[PDB]
């Protein structure tokens, strides 16, 4: 069944599950040609596959070469996403394979389901949530590795840094979606909030700053304030 | 011409024979149906005045035996039975005709409707979908479920339609996932036609039987089968040109014969809009498209 605010806490139980977001798989810039027509130019993209309980992130980099000579690329992107997700599951030891895969966009259901026919016992599920994972490429180190790649490549991260050493996955996930929501709604101001202070740095093996518990509280409040301000602006409310 | 006599008509019932029907009153002197065209399968079907629920009936072929109808008051329904004594049977039929207690299969000579709806339907294939080998005729009713339905309970009373599933290993070759899902040609031509049905006439005959069971008995799983078999063709980019032309004809007569008041439950909007407007075959069903637009534009 579909995932919504009701069954939200199932994410943090001990059934292994993954979120798959495909929003950044096929990325283009639009430009004008010499004759004055419009043309797209693709850039590197990535599949965002995330265990919300543990924070393991399986970032599959999608090199522009995969689009070479293909038609209907936005549709193909959904199938490539499913091909790659299926291959990740196949590469995992049985005890690590997910019991459920939750797609952030319903258009991924049919392609993933066809690719996962070998795993009849993995439930492929949509969600009603409006998860901000499109904003992953506003995370500098994730954007960096994607744009530098010269070949298809899988890069692993823990998207929660070391937070779980101190907070629950429920809390970690809420912080993460708050942060990404902020980045999505106003990237400049969100990034200003996170980095304004030069004396709070990012560990080489981390993606976010090493805030203390008290400093996370200030940040989360500053992100909240940002989100609501932008909402008033959007809807003149 | 052949005859299906009735022993009696103890209860009020609407009787159907192929696309025709007649009301018969409780204990009305009614002793069967005559002038039934040899050469086609036929279906004789029933709806009790007292129970608009359950339509039921019997598929048969007059070349396979002498068949008659007899009400069973224990089971409470009209049953088809075979008379093996050819003499006794000519004697009953002749006497009832002499006494003119039989309705005449009312065929207008211009009309090929029933031929068009049953062209590819064979009694031998019917008896494989409705498995009951002690009889030469097949019972179907409104509630019978299909094999594919049972997988999602009593197998003796099931409709063993050929199972079609677009998201199954059978339909999808490993490594051609995207190609085979979007272009079902492999599934149609290699798996189903070459593999299972052997030729397009068996495929068409199961398609047609499925429709007729949905139409005459409101059998839901038959309607599902009919739609699936249409979808498989329309969603295939590569279909023999003879099948497309024959499919256009098949569907045209099915749409033409459907009761107008049943268009809402008997026609799946999604399948028809995809067949006629989205699919590879959007431009290949000219007659079906024309009758669907002029008769059911709402549905589209």
């Amino acid at each position: 069944g579909a995932m919504n605010s009701s069954n939200y806490a199932e994410l943090f139980n001990n059934d292994i599950k993954l979120f798959v977001d495909d929003t950044n798989v096929y990325r283009v810039t639009v430009h004008k040609t010499f004759e004055g027509n419009v043309a797209t130019k693709a850039i590197n993209g990535c599949i965002f596959t995330l265990n919300p309980k543990t924070g393991h992130l399986f970032l599959k980099i999608i090199h522009t070469s995969v689009w070479a000579g293909q038609k209907r690329l936005s549709q193909l992107a959904k199938w490539k996403t499913a091909e790659e997700v299926s291959a990740l599951v196949r590469s995992l030891p049985k005890e690590e394979q997910p019991k459920q895969i939750i797609v952030t966009r319903k258009a991924m259901l049919d392609p993933l389901e066809v690719h996962m026919l070998d795993f009849p016992n993995i439930a492929i599920r949509p969600t009603e949530l409006r998860l901000p994972f499109s904003a992953a490429m506003s995370i500098d180190k994730l954007s960096d590795v994607v744009m530098k790649a010269t070949e298809p490549q899988m890069v692993l991260f823990n998207i929660y840094d070391d937070w779980l050493d101190r907070i629950s996955s429920y809390t970690a996930f809420s912080r993460l979606t708050l942060l990404l929501r902020a980045l999505k709604t106003n990237e400049e101001s969100a990034k200003m909030i996170l980095l304004s202070d030069p004396t709070i740095t990012i560990k080489s093996y981390h993606l976010w700053p090493s805030f203390t518990d008290e400093q996370w509280i200030t940040i989360e409040s500053q992100m909240r304030d940002l989100i609501l301000t932008e909402y008033g602006r959007k809807y003149n409310v | 011409m052949n005859t299906v006599p009735f022993t009696s008509a103890p209860i009020e019932v609407t009787i159907g024979i192929d696309q025709y029907s007649f009301n018969v009153k409780e204990n009305q002197p009614f002793h069967g149906i005559k002038d039934i065209p040899i050469g086609h399968v036929h279906v004789i079907h029933f709806q009790h005045a007292d129970n608009s629920s359950m339509r039921y009936g019997y598929w048969f072929d007059c070349r396979m035996g002498n068949f008659y109808i007899q009400y069973d008051p224990k089971d409470g329904l009209y049953k088809m039975m075979e008379e093996r004594d050819g003499a006794k049977f000519e004697n009953i039929v002749h006497n009832f005709k002499e006494r003119q207690m039989m309705v005449s299969y009312p065929k207008i000579d211009e009309d090929d409707t029933w031929y068009n709806l049953t062209e590819f339907v064979q009694m031998d294939k019917i008896r494989k979908i409705v498995r009951k080998d002690e009889n030469q005729f097949s019972y179907v009713d409104s509630s019978m479920t299909t094999v594919q339905e049972n997988e999602l309970s009593d197998p003796a009373h099931s409709l063993n339609y050929t199972v079609i599933n677009f998201k199954s290993r059978e339909a999808i070759r490993p490594g051609h996932e995207m190609e085979d899902f979007l272009d079902k040609s492999y599934y149609l031509n290699t798996v189903m036609l070459q593999g299972i049905f052997k030729n397009s006439s068996n495929y068409f005959g199961e398609l047609q039987f499925a429709f007729l069971n949905a139409m005459f008995f409101g059998n839901y799983g038959s309607s599902l089968q009919w739609h699936a078999m249409i979808e498989l063709i329309c969603s295939s980019a590569t279909v023999p040109k003879h099948m497309l032309d024959k499919l256009d004809e098949i569907l045209y007569y099915q749409i033409k014969t459907l009761p107008e008041q049943y268009s809402d439950i008997l026609l799946n909007e999604r399948v028809w809009n995809i067949c006629l407007y989205s699919s590879f075959q959007k431009n290949s069903l000219h007659n079906t498209e024309k009758i669907m637009e002029n008769k059911y534009p709402e549905l589209l």
